[PDB]
């Protein structure tokens, strides 16, 4: 099929019982007529045929085509977004602004990610994506307030308030985690949103919505490690944060038996302890020797070489060291 | 642990025509080299050599714990002879790190350094020995740059989806970033990301190593920055005074890599806090 | 504004690059399916007549799509309305539009009624030929032919006289087009009307000032000569044939020289014997090698279709005196064209005449420098063997065969191998063994793999003829000598001949001479040898004695199925499963 | 001295010892009724020159170059 | 009727590699290729004869003189080897000797009858070299001196080897 | 689930092309296989080494008739399986099908014509459009071309390679370190690797083509001595005798496309290697067509 055979067909979308077809509709309608409006209506209809699943639209349809799609949707139903609000709105124009701002947050999060550079038209798409990402960076706070205010509202193809809140609150927590790299206090809000998402997902278990369980689990683990408000890794982390090192030595001696912690983690904490003793705190010298000895036994049991730190610590050997 | 009659028989094998029009080279290639050596014996030979070097480097042997100060002059001597042995320098040998695109002009030298590191495993041991004295690792910056360029080239040219299919290169990348961190050519936040290298794919570890290169261009592994703090008798680098000592953009790209793979790097998120 | 299907969709779809124009043109069927039949039949065809800026990319596809329209136009009654835009399309200067358009128009004539085509098709030919452009007249003569089986005499006369006008035009390319359509039209017109109209036009276009029109008159000579077989023919095709025989136009002499056989069969033997044999005689000694090589293909058929009353007399009186000059010619292509067919005269000429005359010619062409001539000589020696017998063939031609058994070209050696079981089928074991058995064994170590597999089959046929009592004596030990060669392709040949001979040797014979050699190669360091061993055991599995099968063959296939190369693993597993 | 025109088939002293038996077989066969292909690269893809020294057949009825236009 | 004499330095210092990985002699030959590519663009430059001189000994110095076809010039340029000393003065003397060889027999140089701008044999010498110091068997000459041991007949009437219509250009390759 | 591959090989041997989905599945399987291959693919003797084929499918079947069927004879193909031929699709599909089916028994390297620009200009794209109507087959094949190895190494001695050497490359370890999964650039190591031509030269030289370099005997001598090679098998240029030794038998140019653009009248050749690395060249004339 094509854009013309689909334009005359009022039932072709009702027969194929797609995203490539949607981007074909947008590409033909990319240039500015009644054919344009018909193409937008068909694209919106077939997009709505998927129950508005941004988890399938985001991956295939690129950022500018999806931007055009939901901008056309907002032109269709609605009429800044932060100053307008009016969350007690008709269903369609509620979930439309909801989905648009969820998309806004999701693409900000996705744009922050690193993509694989293509080793081997592209310039126009790059410029357009850069421009829309720039204006999104300008107005990301408005979207955050809109989604946050909407999450506080539970007035209401109506969708369940539980799933409509869990998806958006997950997006809020992801956005805060994106900004958590800059302002560490932002992580607390991400923690609360993520715990709400975990509780809601465990409660209802909705499917349409569907969330990556592994991503949510890793998000919750990261928030637990970062903001405190257990496995030996987190035990070592809190012990280092609280200034207690004897339990670090004991859990390292136990780790020599279990072989649980990464060797890289042990070498890094040994280096951090050496750096802190280097900075001051003469009370750390025995702690540095103790964890160095623990790492050395871990290394010999794993069949790896003895470090330079151990060898220089055994210059001037002492009874207690031995 | 380093790496590495005629006419009578010919007449007998003859049939009234030669058939083959020649013999390429001297015939068949040999069955290649063979290696058989104990790993533990290698470990303890390395231990005896490294203990001797630490004895030679340290000052002659108060607090009943702690260690003597390794001489930065002795470790500087070890570093400069390591540089001379592995790559006789003066193509690019200034301590300043050049732009990343300059690595595409010295690629033969970087591959030579990479092969030397691969063949002779104790080059990493002597590298850590150099790193034990802080300012001495600056004088070995050519080796660090060359090995980093070789590893970046490998990760860019890796079609595998995980770093586990490149065991030596994974270990070399981990060891190289750990050695820079130990020598304080990186801040503790940037020097901790050898934990995650086993979890990532080649392109993000390539990005993180490029962030190492960018940070070293921005700050520079120079010995003049290592101020002599005489409270103990050894050199100190404090990146905070240099401005952006946390490595702002480099921390940003590392946190983006973490957030991409948050499903598996959740537990490691605590090793990269800027405060 | 833009919701209207035809203009708004099709023009804005055709405004894109070339491949999208081809796609959108191909989707013109769909725009007819979506709309009702009356709307398309009343609107769609005008815009096909309009916006003529489509470039050469889409015109053939558009013509084909108009051709496949058979129901979406309205039916057989309205299908005549595909005549105007397709005809206007036929006025395009490039060529492929014209033949593709007329092919489309001929197809939709199946739905056409007499009255329908009398009302539109014949006026279309009228206005088409009347056009001021040569393309219109070429399409006019192209579309001319399909009206005769449906029209009546009253407009048959109009068709005939308008065709007559089309013969005597002035611009050259319409003369070429009409000349081409004469031969296609000559097969359908009434013979009396053909005499009345076409023969004056065919004759005076055979003398046209343009060599192309003479060429196509030569083309239409057969289609105008396959009928009218009374004295008519004697005074019909004669002038043009005798003029074209030795014509100054080298191309006309070429294309006559490639068509004599069908003409000669169509007009009886004795008549050609009487009339065109000076032309045939002098054609073989022509100035250029082109026509000389063209005519030399037609010796066998011209002789075989001739009259037996004087066949040998006419052949030895006219063909051989010029065949002597042809054989000793300086052109390789002429001799190559000769050698492919002139050796088929051995049944026709007889046995004694063949030995007395044809054999020196065959030996002369066997020593020819050009290897294609040698290959063509070897091509059909079975007929010579049948009509001469093994005796004289082995007496005269055998040393030439020995010389070409080790020729530079591999194709010649391949040809020689094909007749070795044939000759050995009629020869004695002793003489064959001393003379050619070593020669047959010399081919299994040839460089080319075609030669190798060629004489593997030869060895199979020989063992099928002679028997194991001789294969053991001669073939097998020298094969086993070749089994130990360092060159792995020689071991391949050992495995292949083991495969082919085992089928025709004997179960005990295979199990006690073929099997241990195959058992040896299972330890070869080359994976090719090992998987070929697995495949060979699979092939010879149901041939040898079943007791030795699980006793000896099974353990190595249990070893081969754990070979490090996946290819040998797969082949050994398949052999294990099918052996059962 | 390269391109000194070795006379291996005319001089047995040019034969290497390792390449003696096979060369012996070759030049034994060559003497009976039954080096080359080392042309300079410049005159290696010359198709005009090659076709000039070949008989005629019967007549009919980004980057810069990639050879044969 | 122009003449384009190339005085390609073939001293062994031309074996220095640039960052391109090619020796200075390789870029020198490539610069000659680029020069004739650019020169052939002018359609009035069709009639033009190239010459080649190197730094070798006098029998071997000249590799394309007069009455040598362009194919021989190309073949000789491609096969040059940098194996000599930087005998730049001697090579310049033999380059000017090549150009001023035919001046007396055809009498373009009118001695005592006035200097005729309309009687000329145009030519330019392009010497592609490096900045390396001059070298002879004795040592480093450190200054360009032109030998006068074996004067061409009639060289006493001009007092300088270079003539009216001859100009010298240098491509001193300093590629690091 | 490999009988369909044998049926495709049999189907292609009759010059019948595969469908678009067949070509798609073939290209996915081939991409999966070729991703594992290094840039310098080590090849074990025996092996038959072939040069340019350039779309002449019937000449490729002639090559098979000369050297043997593909599972039975190990083959090495040094690039240029497309363009300048009437059956580029059929020959490249047959080579990819044999690579998929018999991955250890046939090696296919990358030539200079295995690039998007060269295929678009010189007519592999046009052939794909003629035989399929859409460029998706051409897109599939060109995306497959990035995965082909650049070079091959036979027993660590012979160094099969389509084009020639590069001034930027001195060791095989540089070639192994190349990121070959990309378009053939207009400069740099991979470009000169697929585009360079030996010559009776001194050092390097700018190529008459727009890419690569041209190198003399001393260059290839240094390359062979540095990398511990005896020979640099090569396939990029046209050869009249089928094969031609170059540079004091350090470089040999094998051409396997007889009557190259159906007009050159050139003879072809393939170089066989056997268990003792003894080379024999089989010259073959073009197959008899109409
Ligand atoms: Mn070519
Ligand atoms: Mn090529």
């Amino acid at each position: 099929t094509c854009w013309f055979e689909f334009l005359l067909e009022e039932s072709l979308l009702e027969k194929h019982l797609p995203v490539q077809l949607i981007v074909q509709f947008l590409e033909q309608a990319s240039k500015p007529n009644k054919r344009n409006r018909i193409l937008k209506l068909l694209a919106l209809k077939v997009a709505a045929h998927l129950k508005w699943d941004l988890d399938i639209l985001e991956k295939s349809l690129s950022v500018p085509v999806l931007n055009m799609l939901l901008n056309e949707l907002l032109c269709i139903s609605k009429v800044k977004h932060v100053d307008m609000d009016l969350a007690t709105l008709p269903p369609t124009t509620a979930m439309a602004v909801l989905l648009y701002n969820r998309w806004a947050i999701r693409t900000i999060v996705q744009s922050s990610f690193p993509v694989k550079q293509a080793k081997p038209q592209m310039q126009q798409e790059k410029e357009l994506t850069e421009n829309i990402l720039k204006v999104l960076k300008e107005q990301a706070a408005d979207s955050i307030l809109v989604l946050e205010a909407a999450l506080k509202l539970n007035k209401d193809l109506k969708v369940k308030t539980e799933e409509m809140q869990c998806q958006v609150c997950y997006d809020l927590g992801a956005a805060y985690f994106q900004q958590g790299s800059t302002n560490s206090a932002v992580y607390e809000n991400a923690r609360e949103k993520f715990f709400r998402t975990k509780e809601l997902i465990a409660e209802i278990g909705s499917l349409s919505c569907t969330i990556d369980e592994k991503r949510l689990a890793g998000y919750c683990q990261a928030c637990d490690v970062l903001v405190p408000s257990l496995t030996p890794y987190s035990q070592v982390h809190i012990c280092l944060r609280s200034g207690n090192y004897q339990e670090v030595i004991q859990i390292f001696i136990e780790d020599n038996l279990t072989l649980s912690l990464p060797v890289q983690f042990r070498q890094s904490v040994l280096r951090e302890l050496f750096k802190k003793a280097q900075q001051g705190n003469e009370a750390l010298d025995e702690i540095c020797f103790k964890v160095c000895a623990c790492n050395t036994v871990r290394d010999i049991l794993e069949g790896r070489t003895i470090s330079v730190q151990f060898n220089q610590l055994f210059l001037r050997p002492n009874k207690e060291k031995i | 642990g380093g790496q590495v009659a005629s006419l009578l028989d010919t007449n007998r094998r003859h049939i009234w025509s030669v058939f083959h029009a020649g013999v390429i080279g001297r015939g068949l290639k040999p069955p290649k080299f063979v290696q058989s050596r104990n790993q533990q014996e290698v470990i303890y030979n390395t231990q005896s050599l490294l203990s001797l070097l630490v004895h030679c480097c340290s000052a002659p042997g108060g607090e009943c714990w702690g260690a003597p100060i390794l001489s930065p002059e002795a470790a500087k001597a070890v570093a400069v002879t390591l540089v001379e042995s592995v790559c006789p320098d003066a193509a690019g040998a200034e301590l300043a790190w050049p732009p990343e695109e300059h690595a595409r002009a010295t690629v033969e030298r970087d591959l030579r350094i990479g092969r030397r590191f691969r063949e002779q495993p104790l080059l990493f041991e002597l590298l850590k020995l150099v790193a034990a004295a802080p300012p001495a690792l600056c004088y070995c910056s050519v080796l660090l740059r060359g090995l980093l360029a070789a590893l970046l080239g490998h990760w860019e040219a890796s079609r595998h989806p995980d770093t586990t299919h490149s065991p030596w290169h994974l270990e070399a990348s981990c060891t190289l970033v750990a050695v820079m961190a130990e020598g304080s050519l990186l801040p503790p936040a940037l020097g901790n990301m050898h934990e995650v290298f086993s979890q990532l794919a080649p392109f993000e570890v390539r990005l993180l190593l490029l962030s190492v290169w960018g940070f070293l261009r921005e700050h520079g592994p120079l010995p003049q920055k290592f101020i002599f703090q005489s409270e103990r008798g050894r050199f100190i680098r404090d990146f905070s005074r240099e401005g952006g000592g946390e490595g702002g953009p480099h921390l940003a790209v590392l946190h983006s890599v973490l957030h991409r793979n948050i499903d598996r790097l959740g537990l490691f998120s605590g090793r990269f806090q800027a405060p | 504004d833009s919701l209207y299907p035809i203009a708004v969709l099709i023009d804005e779809l055709r405004n894109e690059d070339v491949q999208l124009r081809l796609n959108s043109i191909k989707k013109l069927s769909t725009i007819a399916l979506a709309l009702g039949v009356e709307r398309t039949r009343s609107e769609l065809l005008p815009f096909l007549t309009d916006t003529i800026y489509d470039e050469d990319e889409v015109l053939l596809a558009l013509a084909e799509q108009l051709g496949t329209f058979t129901t979406l136009v309205g039916g057989p009654e309205y299908v005549h309305c595909l005549l105007p835009p397709l005809e206007s399309l036929a006025t395009v200067e490039e060529t492929v539009v014209r033949d593709k358009a007329v092919e489309s128009l001929r197809a939709i004539s199946h739905e056409h009624s007499p009255s329908d085509l009398e009302a539109h098709f014949v006026p279309l030919v009228k206005r088409l030929a009347g056009g001021d452009w040569f393309t219109s007249r070429t399409s006019a003569c192209g579309l001319f032919s399909v009206c005769y089986p449906r029209v009546s005499s009253a407009v048959k006369a109009e068709l005939r006289q308008y065709f007559r006008n089309l013969c005597s035009d002035d611009t050259p390319m319409v003369r070429r087009a009409a000349a081409s359509k004469l031969g296609e039209f000559a097969k359908v017109l009434e013979l009396d009307n053909v005499k009345s109209e076409i023969i004056p036009m065919f004759s005076n276009l055979a003398s046209d000032e343009q060599d192309s029109v003479r060429l196509l008159a030569v083309e239409a000579c057969v289609n105008i000569a396959q009928l009218l077989p009374q004295e008519d023919l004697e005074a019909l095709v004669m002038p043009t044939l005798r003029q074209a025989a030795e014509d100054k136009s080298w191309r006309v002499r070429y294309m006559v020289a490639d068509k004599f056989t069908e003409l000669q069969k169509a007009v009886g033997p004795e008549i050609t014997k009487t009339d065109l044999v000076p032309a045939f005689q002098n054609l073989m000694k022509d100035c250029e090698a082109e026509v000389r090589a063209a005519a030399s293909h037609k010796v066998k058929e011209f002789c075989e279709n001739l009259s037996a009353d004087c066949r040998e007399n006419v052949i030895m009186s006219q063909i051989l005196p010029c065949i002597k000059e042809l054989v000793s010619d300086a052109n390789q292509h002429v001799k190559s064209a000769l050698a492919s067919v002139i050796m088929g005269l051995s049944p026709i000429l007889g046995k004694d005449n063949t030995i007395e005359h044809l054999l020196p010619l065959f030996l002369a062409q066997l020593k020819d420098e050009c290897p294609e001539v040698r290959l063509n000589i070897i091509s059909n020696l079975d007929c010579v063997n049948e009509v001469i017998g093994i005796r004289q063939l082995s007496q005269s031609l055998l040393p030439a065969i020995v010389e070409l058994a080790e020729d530079a070209k591999w194709r010649v050696r391949l040809a020689i191998i094909e007749y070795m079981p044939l000759l050995a089928g009629q020869l004695g074991v002793e003489f064959f063994d001393e003379k050619l058995n070593s020669l047959c064994m010399a081919w299994l170590v040839d460089h080319v793999y075609a030669i190798r597999e060629a004489a593997t089959s030869n060895l199979k046929k020989l063992v099928e003829k002679f028997g194991k009592e001789w294969a053991h004596a001669t073939i097998i030990p020298k094969v086993l000598a070749m089994s130990g060669d360092p060159n792995y392709l020689h071991r391949m040949t050992t495995l292949f001949c083991i495969n082919v001979l085992s089928e025709v040797c004997g179960q005990d014979i295979t199990t006690k001479h073929m099997l241990p050699t195959v058992l040896r190669m299972a330890g070869d360091p080359v994976a090719n040898v090992r998987f070929n061993v697995a495949k060979s055991l699979q092939k010879i599995g149901p041939i040898l004695d079943n007791s030795t099968l699980q006793s000896e063959v099974k353990p190595i296939l249990e070893k081969l199925t754990q070979d490090q190369d996946v290819d040998v693993k797969y082949f050994a597993q398949e052999a294990l499963t099918v052996l059962s | 001295n390269k391109d000194l025109k070795p006379q291996t088939f005319r001089n047995a002293y040019d034969i290497p010892r390792r390449n003696l038996l096979d060369h012996l077989t070759r030049m034994r066969s060559n003497l009976l009724k039954s080096q080359v292909h080392s042309v300079p690269i410049a005159q290696m893809g010359n198709y005009q020159e090659y076709l000039k020294q070949v008989p005629s057949p019967l007549r009919e009825l980004g980057m810069m170059i990639d050879e044969a236009d | 009727m122009p003449i384009l004499l190339f005085l390609i330095d073939t001293s062994a210092s031309m074996n220095q590699r640039s960052h391109l990985g090619t020796t200075y002699l390789d870029t020198a030959k490539g610069a000659v290729e680029t020069f004739m590519k650019l020169r052939a663009r002018d359609p009035a430059s069709r009639g033009d004869r190239y010459m080649l001189v190197t730094f070798e000994e006098p029998p071997y110095a000249i590799k394309a003189g007069w009455k040598e076809n362009h194919a021989t010039f190309m073949n000789e340029l491609k096969n040059l080897q940098a194996e000599g000393l930087t005998t730049l003065g001697q090579s310049l003397r033999t380059a000017f000797d090549l150009l001023n060889l035919n001046r007396l027999v055809t009498g373009i140089d009118n001695y005592g009858q006035g200097r005729n701008p309309f009687f000329l044999e145009p030519a330019i010498i392009i010497t592609i070299t490096d900045g390396s110091k001059l070298t002879t068997t004795s040592g480093v000459q450190d200054e360009l001196h032109l030998p006068l041991n074996s004067p061409l007949p009639g060289s006493e009437l001009t007092k300088e080897p270079f003539r009216w219509d001859q100009r010298l250009f240098a491509l001193v390759l300093r590629l690091p | 689930f490999t009988k369909e591959l044998d049926q495709w090989i049999e189907q292609l041997n009759e010059c019948k092309q595969l469908s678009e989905s067949q070509v798609k599945s073939l290209c996915e399987k081939a991409k999966e296989i070729l991703t594992k291959e290094s840039n310098v693919q080590e090849v074990r003797c025996p092996v038959t080494v072939c040069g340019d084929v350039h779309g002449q499918f019937h000449d490729l079947m002639e090559l098979f008739r000369i050297g043997g069927k593909s599972p039975d004879t190990n083959y090495l193909f040094m690039g240029d399986y497309v363009n300048r031929g009437y059956y580029s699709v059929e020959t490249v599909t047959l080579l990819v099908a044999l690579k998929v089916r018999y991955r250890e028994r046939i090696t296919i390297l990358r030539g200079n014509h295995e690039s998007r620009q060269i295929t678009q200009v010189y007519g592999f794209y046009d052939e794909c459009l003629r035989k399929y109507g859409n460029a998706n087959v051409w897109k599939y094949f060109t995306d497959l071309f990035d995965y082909l190895p650049l070079t091959a190494l036979v027993d660590g001695q012979i160094f099969c390679l389509h084009g020639g050497l590069s001034p930027s490359i001195d060791t095989l370890d540089h070639i192994r370190a190349l990121d070959r999964l990309q378009e053939v650039p207009h400069e740099g190591p991979m470009c000169d690797l697929l585009w360079s031509d030996p010559d009776d030269r001194g050092g390097w030289g700018i190529s008459p083509r727009g890419a690569g370099y041209t190198f003399g005997q001393d260059i290839s001598e240094t390359f062979n001595h540095a990398n511990g090679l005896t020979l640099v098998s090569r396939a990029h240029q046209l050869v009249m005798e089928g094969y031609n030794w170059c540079h004091d038998r350090n470089v040999v140019t094998i051409f396997s496309a007889p009557n190259y653009c159906y007009r050159c009248g050139n003879q072809a050749a393939i170089m066989e290697l056997d268990d003792t690395l003894k080379y024999s060249f089989l010259q073959f004339d073009p197959a008899p067509r109409r």
